[PDB]
């Protein structure tokens, strides 16, 4: 009842185990004598098995004995997770000790049913006003990070992780294999000292590592965040999660990368893979349920002319929203740095949020591209030239980019403010006032991270 | 007269230019090309 | 001996099969644990199959056994309001099917000599294509667009539009999200349009066999009224999901590849498929009811949906698909975001069928008015480097332009056929040569509201009645003149 | 004697004959309790033949029986088909009873030698303005169509069809097509309504068969119409034949189809390594031998709406004459949508259309090349920065270009005017007269779908 | 003189026997040894020397030098010179004549594009006038 | 402080090596493995803490934190830094310097174009002056 390896070629490890017990698809072995694990991708007949090494992959050669667990991996859920850092078998690296958590979960399970789909669609309300009005997000949607180097893409990340909490009461799980830019103090420190780290699980991995490891990570979350989820108040309601399943890599492996999230392999593996029973399966994974939602957020790297329409759209099409980042905004102390106008969202539709919002919407688009025409007029000459009806809304526009505008709590450091928490209500009734020009008398700067128009107000009388 | 003399010039420098760009993004296109129909080709090498 | 055998290969969905020497070409087999399966070929000593259902309870050394049939699919009017996967088994819950009558999946069309020309109309509901682009019972008009350019709206309108056409409706969706599928029931239930419409699912998460299987059993379906002298209608939401499924299940059964990836035959399985949607004569209804009903003859028309790669209309499938259908209705991504909402490209969109498929009055009063649009298009984009203009060329430039700001129409707003027919007389007798270009639709709107306000039974006569005589001409001749005074917009 | 078959895939089926009784090349094979016949392909020893299945594939195992006719597939040729429509093999599909015949000829002949070889003396007059102008016909000729899909092949060849070969002396005309059952089935009512039928045989095949009838169907037509030109009756030696065929492309693709099965490399844009010979030994066969004369028309599909891909372009060369149909002249409204460029024929000769009619040709020609160079000044440099020469040649080019659209007596369908059918020397007086500089005045609108120069002069009035 | 009025038909026909021989693939399915084929033929059309043709006569003819002319024909689809064959045998022969579709249909009959054609040997192969 | 003279040239070796061992070529100029080629070498260059120094030498050195820099050299063909290779090294390290060539044969004899050049950390690594 024991097999022995036969063939090691880069990641695959064929072993051939007897006629009577052979190891279904995706069950779990272990190498006697060796930290190694294997996982069976696909079956090959004469009791031969093909698998990918999961363990540390040192001392490996032909002939070793291999014992069967009869179980997919199984991967520990729980509340106990909670500010620990884990590698993709689970086990603990951040030498705090054990894992209370006794209860496991397999990683690979089937995706919901039809029956069990939302009754209608619904809309996530998070801390920052700028998403909420120009690309708001939905329960069981997708989002991608489209921006560069320069912004650290990061502080709206804890901003996010604080808000869900915050607010709808949500945990989140992070789970990365890399880091392509270690400029900013690493995420786990950055967590630490924000206070953020008792409501995150994480998951890590390095590229230095069996490449089994690397692939799978997703897989290990995802059962992490399902867990979240389901589990249910005294009232008997679910909770919403955020997956923070950031972009491994460059398009040169994301887009065979960012496809892993969806269950292929980024030319990881050479010899045959089994990854399309996992394409779609892995995607249909992250919706809206009855009790609960799984809401993934994916960054992106672009280096420029590759992003939204004129992006190759293997990434693209399955995203069901797009936030941009500008590297001119950031440079012109405005944060968050979220470009309106390159910014979409396939949820800015009349039947979906209602008329009103899509009505205030699309408005404010059309003043910014109306200003950004303008702006070479404007730096032409100043108001002087300009005629009346445009001062206006060169004005408004103004007024509009610095309302843009918040403070973040994940900041309390630097801040003397605990940050602002705007309901999207407050945020609608605030530019629909601001663009009936009520407001137009209000002096300028007072809508600069003043947050809620309410808050500028006070602002302006005060100053 | 002197006024379509420069804008006439401007005119030829920016098509000298424009011309140059092109011709880049044409090797490339040309080089890329090749290399896919060998790929294809090589799959057929395989199929049997 | 000859009829079971052991499994020797799991992976991806495949299965190879030892023995079954007695097998036979698309036979079902079935497997240990209520999973069926089909055989797609027989080499020398194997059997290759694909798996309908879930492939990972299956392991090497089980049994299988052949059936001796062939895919069959439950089939009748009891599956109206319905929605169900690619095999027929309920996913709504709403209890089981009691089913009557099974219907092969895969068969052949009916020869050159068991059909008719199509000479009846279907409606959908939009003023530029039941215009430009007719629709008729039997025709197989086909949809083409970029991702995000209203592919979907408007088959879900078509569907709509026939509520008292008394014509049934089929559609079917491969490769899509459960939310998307789901979204889409809802709306449907919520219009009254699911009294006389089934729904096929063969989602993502579902193998790919079931997204390879969908549009043949949903045609199946459909051809039960085609058969007993009633008409269907059938939507196949994406087949270019279809054929990236078929391409997997093809190489994985260690097929040669071929350009673009693609083996052979995909032009012969996009082509097998939409030769089933036809018009049938008479004779053919009485032969097949034995009698039971005369005087009758079917259809099934059919309205696939292919999407493009940044407006790639070059390669393999796009091209393949194309010279199969009767037309196609075109749509841009550059028109969609300038404004127009059904940004269909006149000149490159074309109906074969012609004025065949109209009703009188609508074949007599848009005669033609396609090619002014297309001539329209060169003459507006050469003008513009030309110092002058004849009287000729300027009546020309506003007639387009208002022709092409008339055609624009809002989701899930059906026009019936008197108001198409009175905005095409409207157009044609040149009434709106002195109407601003802006403020078109508002005007146009308003006419309708008028002649639904009074005139009521004039406007009922034509929406029962396709037919114009002079006294049917001049009371809308006379109608509109005087909705020209005494009104406001 | 009798084989027995080990193999199929798809349309494929392999058969195992004994050593002494292995059949020989193309040679028909009945499988005995079914309606399939195999033709082969390949003898790949071992007593082994590849073959394709002359039907379709339904109910087909291994280790079923076949027998062999030792002979290729024959069809019944004689005056018995006139009138008749009939499958790939030769049965009727008309549901009118068996054709009564005793003759039969092989499908597969070969080709007239050099020494039996004629020359074409005699033109062809059809009534369109721009064939009968830029590319003469003559008869025992060849002409070519090529387009891309939906440009209007079909509705020229029917146009074709009703100009010359209605009523002729004879003409005993053939009419091997495939394409669409639609219009299909509206031709065959169509004809029997004239009472052509009587003298015309129709060969037919869907476009749903399994390749291996779409791969054989042309030969079926080639082989009925050899009879009609070489049959001799008192020394009538028969009566000029006339030959559509509307399914080339289908045999190329079905080719392609079967090339990989048959286990042979591929070869450019994955196409056949053997395109070349396939298209030859097709080709040669269509032509008009000392003993009589065959007049045929050809429908060429373009894939992609490029002429130089490698079958469209394999096809120039058998051609003489060719009439290339042009998207942009299809959307810009004018029908018949012919390119005046890249369209000639070999009889465009001063020595066989005489003086007039080549100068005509050449300075219509010339006109248009001209205009063709100065789009790209017009597109940079205003219009009246052109020389006066050049704005009397782009506007006597747009008259022209317009001057080439009639309408035909097949369409009236799409449009409700009546047909017209101009004479050649019409023509000839018309353009005569118009590059002269008369006509001038009359505005470039009235030139559009209105026959000869008369109905020009009248329009002129109204628009 | 000789003339061949398409090579490229030749190189089809040999690719097309190549590959079904099972030769190894290359750029447009060409076999490898496709540049020598045309090399090898280009290469004999020669002047041979008056020694040459008294050996080879064995004395029969004395004073007389023979010669070979060569007029190889090209087909290029439109108008893509930077093909694989076409470059193969540019690169082999002494010169280029160039005709263009634009010349033919404008009205110049012979078509000959005078800018991009050139003759190596040049002027030492006229006469005195 | 380490320096790698040019990683394009072990991009090219690799290729060469991965092509010899009969991998599939792929539709790109290099392999996509080459990616991680680029990456496993570049993760090691990082600054350990004070902790790990003590843990990893058993208390024989304390108070001391150690580092390692990288310097790697990647060229280009024709200023073209969106190809497979430099677009790969980009996104993987923390700052670059962009070397142009019309700088250099315009007098200007260290050529570094501050417009584009970016370190990404700013202060924390300069001294007080
Ligand atoms: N006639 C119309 N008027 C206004 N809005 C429209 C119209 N047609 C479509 N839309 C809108 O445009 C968007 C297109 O959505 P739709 O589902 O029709 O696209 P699609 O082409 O099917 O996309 P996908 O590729 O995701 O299937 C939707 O927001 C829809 O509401
Ligand atoms: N003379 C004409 N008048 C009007 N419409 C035409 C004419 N010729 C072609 N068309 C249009 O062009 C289209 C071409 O269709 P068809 O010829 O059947 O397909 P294909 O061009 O692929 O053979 C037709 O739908 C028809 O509407
Ligand atoms: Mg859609």
């Amino acid at each position: 009842s024991s097999g022995r390896i036969i063939q090691i070629i880069g990641a695959v490890i064929d072993v051939e185990f007897e006629r009577t017990s052979v190891p279904k698809i995706y069950d779990a072995l272990q190498v006697d004598g060796t930290e190694t694990t294997l996982e069976v991708q696909q079956q090959l007949g004469d009791g031969v098995v093909r698998t990918i090494a999961m363990g540390s992959t040192e001392g490996l050669k032909r002939g070793l004995t291999v014992t069967s667990t009869n179980a997919p991996i199984s991967v520990p859920v729980g509340t106990a997770t909670l500010g620990r850092i884990m590698d993709v078998l689970g086990r603990p690296i951040d030498e705090a000790g054990p894992v209370a958590t006794e209860e496991r979960l397999p990683i690979h399970r089937q995706a919901p049913s039809y029956a069990e789909q939302a009754a209608s669609t619904d809309l996530l309300e998070t801390g920052i006003k700028v998403i909420d009005l120009l690309c708001p997000f939905a329960k069981g949607g997708k989002v991608g990070l489209f921006g560069g180097a320069g912004v650290g893409k990061t502080v709206n990340m804890m901003e996010l992780i604080n808000n869900i909490a915050k607010a709808h009461s949500g945990l989140s799980v992070f789970a990365g294999v890399g880091e392509r830019t270690r400029e900013g103090n690493d995420f786990y420190h950055e967590m630490k000292d924000s206070n953020v780290l008792d409501k995150v699980a994480m998951v890590y991995g390095q590229m230095n590592e069996p490449p089994g490891n690397r692939l799978r990570v997703a897989l290990t979350g995802l059962t992490m965040a399902e867990y979240f989820r389901d589990e249910k108040d005294e009232n008997g309601k679910g909770r919403d999660v955020l997956l923070f399943v950031d972009n491994i890599y460059r398009y040169t492996l994301a887009g065979t990368e960012v496809s892993a999230l969806l269950g292929r392999m980024p030319s990881a593996v050479g010899y045959q893979p089994t990854l399309a029973e996992e394409m779609g399966v892995l995607q249909e994974r992250i919706t809206s349920t009855k009790s609960g939602s799984i809401t993934s957020i994916q960054a992106v790297y672009v280096p420029a002319d590759d992003l939204t329409d004129p992006s190759p759209a293997t990434t693209f099409a399955h995203l069901d929203a797009t936030v941009v980042l500008s590297r001119d905004i950031a440079s012109s102390g405005i944060y968050p740095a979220i470009d309106p106008l390159d910014s979409t969202s396939r949820q800015l539709d009349p039947l979906v949020v209602g008329q009103e919002h899509y009505e205030i919407a699309r408005a404010v688009q059309n003043v910014l591209q109306r200003y950004k025409e303008l702006k070479d007029i404007i730096a032409i000459l100043g108001m002087d030239e300009l005629a009346e009806e445009d001062k206006l809304v060169v004005y408004r526009a103004r007024k509009i980019q610095r309302f843009f505008s918040q403070p973040f709590h994940v900041a309390e450091v630097f801040t003397g403010a605990p940050g602002k928490l705007v309901p999207l209500k407050e945020t609608i009734r605030g530019f629909k006032g601001l663009l009936a020009g009520e407001y137009d008398h209000i002096p300028e700067q007072a809508f600069y991270m003043v947050g809620g128009i309410d808050e500028v107000i006070a602002k302006a009388e005060k100053l | 007269q002197s006024a379509r003399m420069v804008a006439m010039k401007a005119a030829t420098d920016n098509a000298g230019q424009l011309i140059k760009d092109l011709q880049l993004i044409y090797n490339k296109l040309r080089q890329a090309a090749i290399t896919q129909e060998i790929s294809e080709i090589v799959g057929g090498a395989a199929a049997v | 001996a000859k009829n079971e055998g052991t499994i020797v290969m799991v992976s991806d969905g495949i299965v190879r099969i030892h023995g079954l020497a007695d097998a036979m070409y698309g036979e079902m087999i079935e497997f240990d644990g209520g999973l069926f399966g089909m055989a797609l070929n027989l080499e020398q000593d194997s059997v290759g199959a694909v798996v309908l259902g879930n492939y990972l309870s299956l392991q090497e050394g089980q049994k299988a056994r052949c059936t001796g049939r062939v895919l069959e699919v439950p089939v009748g009017p009891e599956l109206l309001g319905r929605v169900v996967d690619a095999l027929g088994n309920p996913i709504d819950g709403k209890g089981p099917i009691d089913a009557k009558l099974t219907d092969a999946v895969e068969k052949v069309a009916p020869g050159v000599i068991w059909r008719q020309s199509v000479d009846q109309p279907v409606q959908t509901g939009y003023k530029s294509v039941d215009t430009m682009i007719p629709v008729g019972r039997g025709q197989r008009e086909l949809i083409i667009g970029d991702r995000q350019t209203g592919k979907t709206a408007m088959a879900i309108d078509a569907i709509i539009a026939q509520k008292n056409s008394g014509i049934k409706c089929v559609y079917v969706a491969i490769g899509q999200k459960q939310s998307t599928i789901a979204n889409v029931v809802r709306k449907l239930e919520e219009t009254g349009a699911m009294a006389y419409t089934t729904v096929v699912a063969a989602a993502a998460a579902d193998p790919a066999a079931m997204q390879y299987l969908a549009p043949y059993s949903g045609c199946t379906m459909g051809e039960y009224f085609r058969d007993r002298g009633e008409d269907a209608l059938i939507i196949y939401d994406d087949l270019s999901k279809q054929a990236v499924a078929y391409r997997q299940i093809s190489l994985l059964l260690r097929r040669p590849p071929g350009r673009e990836a693609y083996p052979g035959d995909v032009f012969y399985l996009h082509s097998r498929l939409l030769e089933r949607a036809s018009r049938v004569s008479a004779e053919y209804v009485e032969k097949f009811t034995n009698g039971a009903v005369t005087g009758k003859t079917g259809s099934l028309t059919a309205l696939p949906i292919i999407e493009t790669q940044a407006g790639d209309v070059s390669a393999f499938v796009p091209t393949n698909v194309i010279s199969i259908t009767d037309g196609q209705i075109f749509l841009e991504t550059s028109l969609f975001n300038a404004g127009i909402r059904p940004a269909v490209n006149a000149g490159i969109s074309v109906s074969r069928v012609g004025g065949s498929a109209q009703t009188k009055i609508i074949k007599k009063l848009s005669g033609g008015i396609r090619t002014a649009l297309a001539q329209y298009r060169e003459l507006a984009a050469f003008a513009q480097f030309a110092s002058d203009l004849d009287e000729a060329t300027r009546k020309q430039l506003e007639h387009g332009q208002r022709v092409t700001e008339l055609m624009k129409q809002k989701q899930y707003a059906p026009y019936s056929i008197a108001d198409q027919a009175v905005s095409v007389y409207a157009s044609n007798e040149g009434y709106m040569a002195d109407v601003e270009v802006k403020k078109i639709v508002d005007f146009d709107a308003a006419l309708i509201a008028y002649f639904r306000s009074e005139y009521a039974p004039l406007m009922k006569q034509i929406d029962e009645t396709g037919d114009y005589n002079k006294d049917i001409e001049a009371a809308i001749k006379a109608g509109i003149e005087s909705f020209k005074a005494t009104q406001t917009y």
